């Protein structure tokens, strides 16, 4: 029994670490290190991953913070201080009438309802015009930032990940962190940025005498190394025998002749490789007319064989035809840097994708390559669930009251813990009126009455100027998925800390 | 033709020649060694010049180097050519305090580098490998990635904000 009211006081005092950062308006807080240095952070997610805690639950449920923002990138505080209020201020009572099990399946009958009325209102939006996503997005990224190019960079965003979509495996699913790169280069204007259909790659020929400007390649993609020695297997056996030395130099011109022949036998124009490359191999492919590049990373050859235009399987050896054919348009090398820079674009299709941009000097840079990741971030989140909810706190106290109804409807025995749970999950207007700086009671009163007579479809407050104000005039709009992860995710875990 | 296969096959001949004279089985190493005597200096220092070492010293009876163990023995999986050695407090330095004890410093024959004291600079119940391979390889023995520990550069507001101000508009 005193195992509970135990762990419950680190769960409680790790979500009062932090707690008063949720909303526009927000507090800064600050760490003191041993010797004397002094960091002042805002973001909560440094802050909850800094200081190290002793008792396994504060760290399982430290662990969970991050875990989630892993996948979804959107919200991490708020399960945080939803689990650590509902767990403060709902169970002791039924703790004291010793009654867990019961309260258990009171929870799993009040997620189910409380899921179904989430999933009762939602209004639809059309995604075939782009305009007014981009309106949402430039809503989305009215969070505190700097406003230089706002839009271009939305709208580069949008461009790049409807272009990566989905390859119709396993219905929609779409993925930012590998098929997108950003890359930077200082010198000329910050007009000239845009989206790149093909990709690049800081790397150049080996030879000065091969042709680089060709029209319609047709790529081959191919691990492993060209060159062969297997030396450490046959080390020093008689090292008087230099007649082994010639015999075996003599036999492995065979070998390497045969892997040239093997891959001469198509038309592969250009090689890509990994490992590296020898004398011969890169002599006989000069004596024909190929080109090769060396030594590239495993997250390129990733890029490039996603259908950037060289559709491949990239096979180690022993390939075969229509494996190697691609449609792709033209390949350059070019000198804008002090290295050579590798182009492939103009292609058909291209899953993968490469986003540049220029500018003077580099935090500039910096920053607007944060802007876009963040509205590349909503605008992915936004596309695999086209429906919106009201958002500014309406829809949990919604939720609130349609559970006080159906309490007050069928009466159950156990109906104690879920009024319990339906006037504990209303903490995020309470939170937002405080920081705004009026009286609390007053206004959760006059929300309560509006909602319990105007039903409070879209009424909701405002966090900048403290009245109740209706949300359609006003446009504050949040998408489904990330509600419904937030409120599942807070009850497996209240769940968990409770059954130990 | 003749010319240029033949002067190909020939440098072949040359290199192969030339590499004739590689190294003398120096891949005798790729596990963690253990020694607890009186065996300071002798055994680490008496060696190939082109070795790659790193030494450890602990106490056994702290949680953090229990911790370090796991992570030098994946690295030593992993990496083949180099040394790894172990001791307990007494090997050198008769007397050593405990302000101080998870010291792991690499030697090179005659001038030792990277001396890595006390336990701060590894920040404590944290180290994950990754920053374990970023620290050792700031100094040799790279295998890749890079930029890979955001958790140490904090971000100062204030600070950061008037230099942002300051360079945007100058
Ligand atoms: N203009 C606004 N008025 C009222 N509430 C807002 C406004 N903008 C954002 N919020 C609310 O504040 C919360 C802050 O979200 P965020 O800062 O991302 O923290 P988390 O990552 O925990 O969601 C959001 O859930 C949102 O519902």
């Amino acid at each position: 029994r005193k195992v509970q009211s135990g762990n419950i006081n680190a769960a409680k005092t790790i979500a009062d670490i932090i707690r008063t950062c949720l909303g526009p308006k927000s507090m800064m807080k600050m760490l003191l290190d041993p010797m004397g240095g002094i960091v002042m952070t805002n973001d909560g997610n440094a802050i909850l991953r800094e200081i190290q805690v002793q008792h396994p639950a504060a760290k399982s449920m430290i662990e969970i913070s991050r875990t989630q923002d892993e996948e979804v990138g959107d919200g991490t505080t708020s399960v945080i201080i939803l689990a650590g209020e509902m767990l403060s201020v709902a169970e002791h009572f039924l703790e004291q009438q010793m009654h867990p099990t019961v309260v258990i399946s009171a929870y799993r009958k009040a997620l189910d309802d409380m899921i179904s009325t989430l999933k009762k209102i939602s209004i639809p939006v059309d995604i075939s015009d782009s305009d007014m996503m981009l309106n949402i997005i430039n809503s989305s990224i009215t969070t505190k930032a700097i406003s230089r190019w706002s839009s271009l960079a939305c709208n580069i965003a949008l461009d790049a990940v409807k272009m990566v979509q989905f390859e119709e495996n396993g219905r929609k699913e779409i993925d930012i962190k590998k098929y997108a790169r950003v890359e930077k280069i200082p010198g000329g204007i910050i007009e000239d940025s845009c989206v790149l259909r093909g990709v690049m790659i800081n790397k150049d020929v080996t030879h000065p005498r091969m042709r680089r400007y060709i029209k319609n390649p047709r790529i081959v993609l191919l691990d492993s190394s060209l060159e062969y020695k297997k030396g450490e297997s046959q080390t020093d056996i008689e090292i008087t025998r230099e007649e082994d030395f010639t015999r075996i130099l003599q036999m492995e011109e065979e070998y390497i002749q045969q892997l040239c022949e093997d891959i001469i036998q198509l038309k592969p124009d250009v090689v890509i490789t990994e490992k590296g490359i020898s004398d011969l191999a890169q002599h006989y492919l000069m004596r024909a007319n190929i080109t090769a590049i060396r030594r590239v990373r495993k997250t390129d050859n990733n890029r490039i064989a996603r259908a950037c235009g060289a559709r491949i399987v990239s096979r180690p050896e022993e390939l075969r035809e229509d494996d190697v054919g691609t449609g792709a348009g033209l390949l350059e090398i070019k000198k804008i840097g002090d290295e050579y820079f590798t182009f492939i674009t103009d292609c058909k299709d291209p899953k993968a994708c490469t986003i540049l941009l220029r500018g003077a000097s580099k935090e500039i840079l910096s920053e607007v390559e944060r802007n876009l990741q963040d509205a590349m971030q909503v605008c992915r989140n936004v596309l695999l669930d086209p429906q919106l909810v009201p958002g500014g706190g309406a829809s949990e106290m919604a939720v609130a009251h349609a559970l006080t109804e159906k309490s007050k409807a069928m009466t159950g025995v156990e109906q104690w813990p879920y009024r319990a749970v339906a006037q504990a999950l209303e903490v995020i207007p309470r939170t937002l009126i405080q920081n705004c700086g009026a009286s609390t009671i007053r206004l959760l009163t006059s929300l309560r009455a509006k909602h319990t007579q105007e039903n409070c479809e879209t009424w909701g407050v405002n966090g900048e100027t403290g009245t109740l104000v209706d949300m359609k005039e006003l446009g504050i709009w949040e998408p489904l998925a990330v509600k419904l992860q937030t409120y599942k995710t807070a009850v497996e875990t209240a769940v968990l800390l409770l059954r130990i | 033709f003749n010319e240029e296969d033949e002067r190909a096959i020939e440098m072949y001949r040359r290199r192969r020649l030339a590499e004739w004279k590689a190294t003398k089985l120096k891949n005798k190493f790729g596990e963690v060694l253990e020694i607890s005597g009186k065996d300071y200096v002798q055994e680490v220092t008496k060696a190939g010049e082109g070795l790659w070492v790193i030494l450890h010293l602990y106490k056994q009876g702290i949680p953090l180097c229990a911790l370090i163990n796991q992570h030098l023995s994946g690295l030593a999986r992993k990496f083949p050519d180099v040394k790894f050695i172990k001791a307990i407090s007494t090997t050198c330095i008769p007397n050593y305090p405990d302000r101080n004890l998870p010291t792991i410093f690499v030697y090179l024959e005659g001038d030792i580098k990277a001396q890595f004291i006390g336990p701060l600079v590894f920040g404590g119940m944290n180290l994950t490998r990754d920053e374990l391979e970023w620290k050792l390889s700031e100094s040799g023995a790279i295998m890749t990635d890079l930029e890979e520990n955001p958790k140490k550069p904090i971000e100062d507001v204030l600070l950061s904000s008037v230099r942002r101000s300051v360079l945007m508009k100058r």
